[PDB]
């Protein structure tokens, strides 16, 4: 038994999306198909089921009006279509089969992630996080770069073109209320080497093709 | 529709018995089922029919359901058992099935560590761009539950605060960053700003000034 | 002093396959068994080791309501000391069974005109089931000296077949919903009475 779902989707608000769920190993029409939704930072929330025999779909309260369970028995595939996407529709969607309410939800697809953001592709700003006496601790000094305002993921960061990996911490970004991302990247070095040794942070945002090398004084 | 009440987080020592409750209106009358979803993976069934174990689940997993709370009890808690746990019931007449809110099981298999806090004031370059971002980096702490509070002189402010969810580092400890987005006129109208990290009842405050 | 959820087992909209039978565990409730048997809605209501009318005045530590779907021909096999494909490879009652077997015709609910193949039984297995054994393994049955390796063909068959329930089937070839109530003992304290 196998359930394989479609890849990651990105849409603007008001768009439409259709997630498929090809099965293999058993008779598609023997077993009900089920859809479950998991938003960021929440729990599993049952959406409903479509009887793979009669086609009759059941929508729990909260998923009526904009969702469409459909089937394609020819390719042993169920589909989930969403109309007029909302920002709150952003979640990971799973197709799962109940054998019965026994082993209920006993086989699951790998999941299809759906993000609804009104954001457009954008490249980041890189602001220096300079060293001073507020970042000096004993003999170490902390400095870095602020990779502000960018969409979408990801962004690679390196120091001195790779010749500086000791003491480096690149943090996970934040999705800010604007829908753009923003991370920072830091390194600690001996404050003895602030004047002589030079520090440049490498910023690569491949979805927008921004390559920016920033010195920090 | 129906309602299911789980504890959001449960803390257990390595090897001991962890107990997660599943509340509901007379839930011992229905069949409860328990799932285990590791981060980034699909949910997996560990116990169906109140107590019955699927083939492949270790014997350590046993369930219970009576009265108004089901109870998932993990026997020999192992380091790999850290995951979210959901309880699901199927309604006989409604044919709806309902999930719970989830439970993040954390194994206390690492000594308590305090966070290392680094606070950067806004760059003069960002202030020329008519913006300002205070950057507070937290790190090297365990367990991964911290709470951040920003203050102007002695005035707490939640306007403009965006914080990561704690995420583990390469060393089994956690890391988090916090961004207070400000304007140049706010940043300069106060004597100082303070980022304040509270972890396990202890606090580390860093302060910067214009 | 809460009433038992027997309605949730008997009046459940979809039942299970017989090879993958359910065990709703009944605990901590009062059961009016006399409400169930005077229902007169069952073509089979045959207990063993206890009397149906004397059941109200009794207690047990745990009541197990097992429920599945079979044909009417096979209802005879949901009994102690029976042979046959259901009794041997799907659901076996012990020779010291001490509960009730209840059955009623379900051709109205559990049969589709084009054919409803949702329900299943186990047709091939190397040995009989132990009492109250549930076998959900879908492993290709090996009939020859040559192993299968998950590839059907000669001497290598899928262990499970499907009931063919049509409203025009013979009454014996029709679906019958079964509920099996297994009763335990005391020593340990009791939770289910009447
Ligand atoms: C099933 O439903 C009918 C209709 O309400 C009711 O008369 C009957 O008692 C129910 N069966 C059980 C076992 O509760």
């Amino acid at each position: 038994v196998q359930l394989v779902q479609s890849g990651s989707e990105l849409k603007k608000p008001g768009a439409s999306v259709k997630v498929s769920c090809k099965a293999s190993g058993y008779t598609f029409t023997t077993y009900v198909m089920n859809w479950v939704r998991q938003a960021p930072g929440q729990g599993l929330e049952w959406m409903g089921w479509i009887n793979t025999n009669t086609g009759n779909p059941t929508y729990a309260q909260g998923f009526t009006g904009r969702f469409v369970f459909s089937l394609d028995t020819s390719v042993s595939t169920a589909s989930l279509q969403i109309s007029s996407l909302k920002a709150e529709d952003t979640a990971v969607y799973y197709c799962s089969c109940e054998i019965t309410t026994l082993g209920g939800m006993d086989v699951w697809g790998q999941g299809t992630t759906v993000t609804v953001s009104s954001a457009s592709t954008k490249g980041p700003s890189v602001f220096p996080l300079a060293p001073s006496s507020k970042s000096t601790s004993g003999g170490t000094a902390a400095l870095g770069c602020l990779v502000k305002d960018y969409f979408p993921e990801p962004v690679t960061v390196s120091w001195n073109s790779g010749a500086l990996t000791s003491g480096v911490h690149t943090f996970p970004a934040v999705l800010q209320s604007s829908g753009l991302y923003s991370l920072s990247s830091v390194v600690t070095v001996p404050s003895s080497s602030l004047g002589t040794q030079t520090y440049i942070c490498n910023v690569n945002h491949k979805p927008s093709n921004t390559k920016v090398d920033k010195k920090v004084e | 529709s129906y309602v299911l009440t789980q504890p959001p987080s449960v803390s257990v020592a390595p090897g001991k018995t962890a107990r997660i409750t599943c509340g509901g209106n007379n839930i011992g009358s229905k069949s409860v089922h328990w799932y285990q979803q590791k981060p980034g993976q699909a949910p997996v069934l560990v116990i169906y029919y109140d107590s019955d174990r699927p083939s492949g689940i270790p014997e350590r997993f046993s369930g219970s359901n009576s009265g108004n709370t089901a109870t998932l009890t993990i026997s020999g808690v192992e380091a790999g058992d850290e995951a979210d746990y959901y309880c699901q019931v199927w309604d006989s007449i409604s044919d709806h099935r309902v999930f719970g809110g989830g439970t993040k099981l954390t194994v206390l298999g690492q000594p308590k560590a305090a966070p290392s806090v680094t606070l950067f004031p806004p760059s003069s370059e960002e202030l020329q761009a008519n913006k300002a971002t205070l950057v507070c980096l937290i790190s090297d702490f365990y367990p991964g539950a911290v709470t951040v509070a920003w203050k102007a002189d002695s005035s707490p402010v939640k306007a403009g605060v965006e914080t990561t969810t704690p995420s583990k580092q390469s060393n089994n400890k956690y890391a988090a960053s916090s961004y207070l987005s400000l304007t140049p006129e706010q940043w300069k109208s106060h004597r100082s700003y303070s980022c304040q990290v509270t972890h396990e009842g202890s606090t580390v405050e860093k302060t910067v000034a214009p | 002093t809460n009433l038992c959820p027997f309605g949730e087992v008997f009046n459940a909209t979809r039942f299970a396959s017989v090879y993958a039978w359910n065990r709703k565990r009944i605990s901590n409730c009062v059961a009016d068994y006399s409400v169930l048997y005077n229902s007169a809605s069952f073509s089979t209501f045959k207990c063993y080791g206890v009397s149906p009318t004397k059941l109200n005045d009794l207690c047990f530590t745990n009541v197990y309501a097992d429920s599945f779907v079979i044909r009417g021909d096979e209802v005879r096999q949901i009994a102690p000391g029976q042979t046959g494909k259901i009794a041997d490879y799907n659901y076996k009652l012990p020779d010291d069974f001490t509960g009730c077997v209840i059955a009623w015709n379900s051709n109205n609910l559990d049969s589709k005109v084009g054919g409803n193949y949702n329900y299943l039984y186990r047709l091939f297995r190397k040995s009989n089931l132990k009492p109250f054994e549930r076998d959900i393994s879908t492993e290709i049955y090996q009939a020859g000296s040559t192993p299968c390796n998950g590839v059907e063909g000669f001497n290598c068959y899928f262990p499970l077949q499907s009931y063919g329930f049509q409203p025009t089937n013979g009454v014996g070839y029709q679906p019958y919903r079964v509920v099996v109530l297994s009763f335990e003992l005391l020593h340990a304290p009791a939770t289910v009475c009447g």
